DNA sequence: CGGGCTCCTCTAGACTCGAC
DNA sequence: GTCGAGTCTAGAGGAGCC
């Protein structure tokens, strides 16, 4: 009978898993153990429910190497990274000799020898080094120099445009356009823009070198929060400090004062390389070169302070293993990409153009008030500056004709001859008045464009010139309290203030999503969208003109925040030589297309939970009918023959949580009402706890997720109240409180997480509770006292789940490696982990990440001693095998600069998103060949 | 009505109220616009034709005749598209026989209401089958941001896809008139039957190119209304302004005078500067019959006039000569060696 | 011969060879025009609108429909002066009842032959009886002195004086093609009959302010051939070279051609240029390449005042061969100097 | 007591630098 | 030698992600 129960008669793992995984010989949890578990279990009136048995599954999983899970996760992870601590600690007992004085000013790379000897060499061929790359940003993203630092000799390179002189270069970046480089172990404090130079890391197929960096190891060491960052940049300028001296933010200065704590770091004036041309690059070569060489040799002298303390405090090989994985994230684009690019501008512009006509429009309507001091009679636009300047003063015959034309032409050159007598600098409009004034651009501007073009909805006059109103009262800005209304006297809403000390009226403040404490920056956001279309919020205009201005603000609020990144994005075009037979032989290849990758500059860990970090891909917003280019993510598509296969985990943090309280309370699984709870429900009936909370309140499953998420980490009831009143408008004040008291005072259910989570945050050496991962040195208990208590109570789970993403990284390039599957990793999200493969290796590839998951959460279990694993929780619930990326395989991506969808504008089709039971049927269970 | 009677007093639409009913208007029965409503077609022609011909390296310009002989005498021409499909086979050797490419005309058509006359503009767009709908949605894309730069309202300006009798693909542009939406510019996607009929034979005279690849073009014809759309414009710029497109005011500047002589001068010089330079300029030094500044005003303002160039006495110590704007309804102080830069930028930057 | 065969292989003139005669072009029976003619025949529309609308005060457009609709059953209509002389009332207004003002025209007649569209250009000048033949001479004058302008030969550009049956003096304007002399231009003095005519009684609409007093215009008619004026100039432009003169001329630049770097160049230029008011045509697009003479020979043809060629060496110094229609001279310069060059040479003549 | 991140635009202050 | 136009930094508020 492969079906097996727990004393709680909860569906554990089938047999044959089981006996694969845990073997034999585990410990009965007790008599005593049971009767609590089913004692909480019928207060709370949970024991009493029935359960749907879920269909078995027998896999002959991959041979486990050591005697049981951990030291099969140990043996991975060690033959993984083996090399590459040999090369870290190569790095360890390096000497070099002093920088040469005389940089080679030749193309390529120069290997200096002793004394100073420049050698030109192909590549530093070396196993440890390291690199900082410099960039003219002002010519474009190409590299311009790289100086890196061996055990042996020190090494630096200069590219094609920086000893040539040249009047235009291509601005499609070529392998050709890259550094050089490249199993090799690379180091640096930014290493992943170091790594976006290199010329063999956009090759479709991988590679065995892996990058580590100084940040990353700094935040798992000594690292510091947002808060805490913003703390400590205002003491270098809580009643708890000694976590200063032990802590430093990111900037390589401050870091290389922290661990090494020698002599203040150099850094230039000029900043050439980023507010400077090629030519002032040429003139200070010997300059520039001497910096990045400073750099480089102080990231060497932090490498090796901060490399033992991160082994000690991470010594589990997983944690070091999945770090250097995630540091190889390779996104394939196309054409495909320069044309979204181009559309998405496009659309943004129209839309622009089209919100300055009316605001333009307005604005000159405006004007017309100044005549007769009309404008004191506006309630809108009593206090702007009207006044005005005056200006800086310091039938003819053939022949007569002729002459006539020659006599005006003459007469109007010699009073164009007058300019000497006006100053120079041209005045700015001196007729209109001020605050039009302040709208518009001057004529010496290259860009410039008639009438008021400087201006915009987040503007503080745009409200005043549309004459919005909040219940029939004017909008009215307080620089104290932010925007707000004038009700006319001398309502009760978010309550009056007597600061503004406005004669005869009243000031409210608009109604914040997030407390009276905050203001209102803006009455053109998301929030106010609602309240304009019922009918609080008005316009002068009245109609569509008000409405239409916030729909547009909330198409282009996005792509106004990310053009720069997205478009700024370094993308390297492979060339037809570069890429793999597979692509070109497969139907899909396009001759006239491009064929290329975006490698993400991600910080592996750019958090204090030990969290990845990238500027634009972390950040990039799914597909949505509204958001203008918010088809970021789908124009990462995979070349011909490769699919993206990939699955995101289900309840991670709920999970977590739940397996740490039960262990906490008792060795088995749904010992409490919140693990029961958790555990008891399945994703394609819509009964998971997200899916229950979604029902039972009426906000989406995202906003579901967002309360959630909210109450286990210290969200009070009053938050609870404002989230429910922010995404479902039909429930009151009172209403909100009812179902806020429902799911908060109603708990405990959750106890024995808070209990397991204080006492790991209390502890006097915080470690994560699967790898032993320590919490950053700013962060323990005799540094920080009683202070950051929910960053610490939070760190607990959000640790676990990056050990989480290191075990999943681990597993499956062991399972790529063993039976030869062809395909890499793409990218991971914090809880997602995607895989370019081949269209061959796809259900393979499923397999693989099935069995991932399955050991993970097997190892999350086993470390925290519970000896079994629900079925619930053993497989993925579907693991998507699409083309490109997108949060569902279904979604057709519609949006304002997409609207035909993915598969009329461009050829991407829908993918599949198959579950364990399907891919056992397509690849027969076995991951061979 | 007060647009129609605007229009007649500024010369806009000639005739009387009788001769301006809107269905005679729209219809084409009305009698010929006047010297302004010429110059506005004209810049909507001018404006038409820069987005459509000059910045396409494959649209071409095409000559149809207005008669078309033959099968029992001749008939007037009711559509651009029969013209410009006759040309398809000669104009395919300035491209090489490459797709896709367009062959462009403004002209006049006549169809029965009396017979009703309409200024048109056609772009015949012969594109391969593979990528009809995308050149289709894209020409859509185009068309609809042409007609809606150019409105002070551009909501008004819409679309809708429709289908033929035949279900061949296509899209209709309206404009919200006060009345109701009338049909300015119709895309459809007509296939190869129409170039199979008027060439019947052998198919391989029009063949182009789909990069590699021969084929037979879809004719992707687009047909929008030019006197229908002037009256649109007229409407959407409707103190009375006429707040019509900087690149489509039939007026650039109007140059006014507040010593007689010696101004005339100055006034002629600039004249013929502004007028060299590009810019028409409506001569406001010649009326005796003068009148207050603020009359003046009204006038430049219903005849969408973008600028009131005022030479005073003051001019000639200083060269500094008023200048009002038909938006701001402020004048500003400036040279007059800067006044054609000045001009100039702020028309093509619009 | 050879210059109607350059002109309908180069895309002067459309349809077929057959169709295309010397009769056929001179009635207006003709399949039509090629591109290049209908850009050739819009250049001179441009010139002779600036040359006489543009540059005074008392000239306007007139909006004239193809029909003339009432009792003579509508018909076609043959001339634009009936246009001009039913909005004469309105125009009046127009100058505020001043006196003189023109009513010009340029459109498309129909005159029986089957049926001949010709694009003519006229000219109705309202001015009182004092000053009639001085304007009339004035304009004879200013009328000979712009087909002059343009042409190469300008002793081919003859001028007669006629008197019609009447008894009206008037002029007529000639071209000397090669087979003979051709009507390309008419002056008469028809005088306020017409206007009398179409405005029986009631002669105080009709009066306007001659200084003081009131005076009934006269009209003069000043009627061109467009279509006859472009063939003339592509007579008198015409080694095979159609030397247009630059302001006629329809292509100014010929831009041709590491394919991917030079294609983005040349779209640069190609968009500088066109920004610019400079019309190119993009032979760069075309991927099969003849020899440069050949290339030479099709843009001489085509009458382009200049060949811009980027090659190999451009992306390192910037530099561009350039080649001249007129003197057939190579030079190299710089690619950021070719569009003031290219204004200042259209400016110059 | 939600947590951990990302970056933008706008406004104010400080500063400087040139023009008269 | 005073003062207005750039310049730069910074802080706030908004808005993407998990
Ligand atoms: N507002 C949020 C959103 C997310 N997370 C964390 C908790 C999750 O464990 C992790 C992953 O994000 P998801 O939203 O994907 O969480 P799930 O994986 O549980 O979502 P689902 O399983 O429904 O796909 O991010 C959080 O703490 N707070
Ligand atoms: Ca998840």
């Amino acid at each position: 009978g492969q079906l097996r129960h727990n004393p709680l008669d909860i569906q554990m793992l089938s047999r044959g898993l089981h006996e694969q995984i845990f073997g034999q010989g585990g410990e009965m949890p007790g008599e005593a153990a049971v009767r609590r578990s089913v004692e909480h279990l019928q207060k709370h009136g949970l024991w009493g429910q029935p359960a749907v048995p879920l269909p078995d599954v027998e896999l002959r999983l991959p041979p486990l190497y050591g005697d049981n899970l951990d030291q099969h996760f140990r043996l991975l992870a060690q033959k993984q990274s083996l090399p590459y601590l040999e090369a870290a600690n190569l790095l360890l007992q390096a000497q070099l000799p002093p920088k040469p004085p005389a940089w080679a000013w030749a193309e390529g790379w120069t290997r200096y020898g002793p004394e100073g000897e420049a050698v030109p060499v192909a590549i530093p061929e070396e196993r440890a080094l390291v690199f900082d790359v410099e960039v003219c940003l002002a010519e474009g993203t190409c590299p311009t120099l790289a100086v890196a630092i061996s055990p042996s000799a020190w090494y630096s390179w200069c590219s094609q445009r920086l000893v040539e002189e040249r009047y235009s270069w291509t601005s499609q970046l070529s392998p050709a356009d890259l550094i050089p480089l490249e199993e090799q172990l690379v180091v640096g404090h930014n290493v992943s823009f170091d790594r976006a130079h290199i010329r063999e890391q956009y090759l479709i197929q991988g590679s065995r070198m892996r990058f580590l960096d100084t940040m990353s190891m700094h935040m798992a060491i000594s690292g510091l929060s947002s808060f805490q960052r913003s703390l400590w940049i205002a003491a270098k300028q809580i009643s708890s400090w000694d976590w200063l001296d032990i802590s430093s933010v990111n900037s390589l200065a401050e870091v290389h004062r922290l661990y090494v704590g020698g002599p203040p770091l150099e850094k230039e004036p000029r900043e050439l390389f980023v507010k400077g041309t090629m030519k002032d690059i040429r003139e200070n070569f010997q300059d520039l070169m001497q910096y990045c060489a400073q750099d480089v040799w102080a990231t060497h002298e932090v490498f090796q302070q901060q490399l033992p303390l991160f082994l000690e405090r991470c010594p589990h090989p997983v944690t070091l293993a999945g770090m250097l994985e995630m540091g190889v994230s390779y996104l394939p684009v196309n054409q495909n990409w320069e044309r979204y690019l181009a559309e998405a501008q496009g659309t943004y512009e129209e839309l622009q153009r089209e919100m300055k006509k009316s605001l333009m429009d307005l604005t000159n309507d405006a004007c017309q008030l100044l005549s007769g001091e009309r404008y004191k009679e506006d309630p809108w636009l009593w206090d702007l500056e009207w006044d005005l300047q005056e200006f800086k003063q310091k039938p003819c015959s053939e022949e007569e004709e002729f002459q006539q034309d020659v006599m005006a032409r003459a007469c109007l050159q010699k009073l164009k001859g007058t300019t000497e007598l006006l100053p120079k600098r041209p005045q700015h409009l001196p007729g209109h008045p001020g605050w039009y004034r302040k709208l518009c651009p001057r004529l010496d501007d290259p860009a410039w464009t008639p009438g008021p073009s400087l201006l915009s909805l987040q503007m503080r006059v745009t409200p005043k010139l549309m004459a919005l109103t909040w219940d029939g009262f004017p909008l009215h800005y307080s620089e104290r309290h932010g925007w707000g209304y004038l009700v006319p006297g001398r309502h009760h809403g978010n309550g009056p203030y007597n600061d503004v000390d406005i004669p005869g009226c009243w000031f409210f403040k608009l109604p914040h999503k997030d407390g009276n404490s905050c203001n209102v920056g803006s009455p053109f956001a998301k929030d106010f969208l609602p309240k304009m279309e019922d009918g609080t919020l008005q316009a002068g205009p009245g109609g569509a003109s008000g409405p239409r201005a916030l729909e547009i603000n909330k198409m282009i609020s996005f792509w106004r925040n990310a053009h720069k990144r997205i478009s700024s994005q370094m993308v390297v075009w492979l060339p037809r030589s570069a890429l793999p037979r597979a692509v070109i032989r497969h139907p899909d290849y396009d001759e006239e297309g491009l064929y290329g990758a975006i490698l993400p500059q991600v910080v592996t860990a750019g958090t204090i939970t030990r969290r990845a970090v990238e500027p634009t891909w972390l950040t990039a917003s799914n597909a949505r009918p509204d958001r203008v280019g918010s088809e970021l993510k789908a124009m990462v598509q995979a070349p011909p023959g490769y699919t993206l296969v990939g699955a995101d985990v289900d309840s991670q943090e709920l999970w977590i949580a739940a397996v740490l309280g039960d262990a906490h309370f008792a060795g088995m699984h749904g010992c409490t009402a919140f693990g029961w709870m958790t555990l008891q429900g399945r994703k394609s009936r819509g009964t998971d706890l997200h899916s229950k909370t979604a029902t039972t309140v009426g906000i989406s499953r995202e906003h579901a997720k967002i309360f959630n998420y909210g109450r286990i980490y210290g969200a009070g009831q009053p938050f609870a109240e404002r989230l429910l009143m922010q995404f479902n408008h039909r429930l009151t004040q009172q209403e909100a409180a009812e179902k806020a008291q429902q799911m908060y005072a109603a708990t405990g259910t959750e106890s024995e997480m808070f209990n397991k989570l204080e006492s790991i945050a209390t502890s006097d050496i915080p470690r994560t509770p699967v790898l032993g991962c320590c919490i950053s040195r700013a962060l323990e208990p005799s540094a920080v006292q009683e202070e950051f208590m929910t960053s610490r109570v939070n760190w607990v789970v959000q640790s676990s789940a990056v050990d989480y993403l290191h075990l999943m990284l681990v597993a499956m390039k062991w399972l790529f490696e063993e039976f030869a599957i062809d395909g890499r990793f793409c990218i991971s999200i914090h809880d997602e982990v995607r895989y370019l493969v081949r269209e061959e290796d796809r259900y393979r590839a499923a397999l693989a990440l099935q069995i991932t998951n399955l050991l993970t959460r097997c190892m999350f279990a086993y470390k925290l001693g519970l000896n079994d694993l629900p079925q619930s929780v053993a497989f993925f619930s579907a693991v998507d095998i699409d083309r490109c990326l997108r949060k569902e395989v279904t979604m057709d991506c519609k949006t304002p600069s997409n609207p035909t969808g993915m598969e009329r504008r461009y050829g991407i089709p829908q993918g599949e998103a198959l579950d364990i039971y399907q891919i056992i049927e397509l690849t027969k269970g076995s991951l061979e060949k | 009505e007060a647009l129609l009677e605007i229009c007649q007093r500024r010369h806009f639409l000639s005739g009387s109220k009788q001769q301006l009913s809107r269905d005679s208007l729209l219809s084409g029965c009305h009698p010929g616009f006047g010297p302004l409503g010429v110059e506005l077609r004209k810049n909507l022609a001018a404006e038409w034709w820069t987005s459509v011909v000059v910045f396409r390296e494959q649209v071409f310009p095409v000559d149809a005749l207005h008669h078309k002989p033959g099968p029992t005498s001749g008939k007037l021409r009711e559509n651009l598209l029969h013209g410009a499909l006759e040309h398809y086979v000669n104009c395919l050797d300035l491209v090489n026989k490459r797709l896709p490419y367009g062959l462009a005309q403004i002209g006049v058509c006549f169809h029965p209401v009396s017979i009703g006359e309409k200024t048109e503009a056609s772009l015949v767009w012969f594109t391969p089958p593979r990528t009809s709908n995308q050149w289709l949605d894209f020409w859509l894309r185009h068309r609809l941001q042409w007609w809606r730069k150019f409105a002070m309202s551009p909501s008004n300006f819409s679309s809708s896809d429709c289908q033929d009798e035949e279900g061949r693909k296509g899209n209709k542009l309206y404009y919200n008139f006060p009345w109701g939406k009338e049909l300015i510019e119709t895309l459809w996607n007509l296939g190869d039957h129409e170039l199979l009929h008027m060439y019947p034979g052998n198919v391989s005279k029009l063949h182009g190119r789909d990069g590699r690849k021969n084929v037979v073009p879809c004719v992707l014809s687009v047909n929008g209304d030019l006197d229908r759309g002037m009256l649109a414009y007229l409407y959407d710029s409707f103190r009375k302004v006429l707040k019509l497109h900087p690149c489509l005011a039939p007026i650039k500047v109007a140059l006014d005078v507040g010593p007689t002589l010696e101004l005339r001068q100055v006034c002629q010089g600039l004249f013929n500067e502004l007028l060299e330079n590009g810019i028409s300029v409506w001569p406001g030094y010649l009326e005796t019959m003068q009148s207050s500044l603020e009359q003046l005003y009204s006038k430049y303002d219903e005849m969408s006039i973008l600028f009131t160039v005022l030479v005073t006495e003051t001019t000639l110590e200083n060269g500094l000569i008023h200048l009002r704007s038909r938006d701001t309804t402020m004048k500003e102080m400036m040279h007059i060696s800067k006044l054609k830069d000045f001009l100039i930028k702020y028309i093509s930057s619009a």
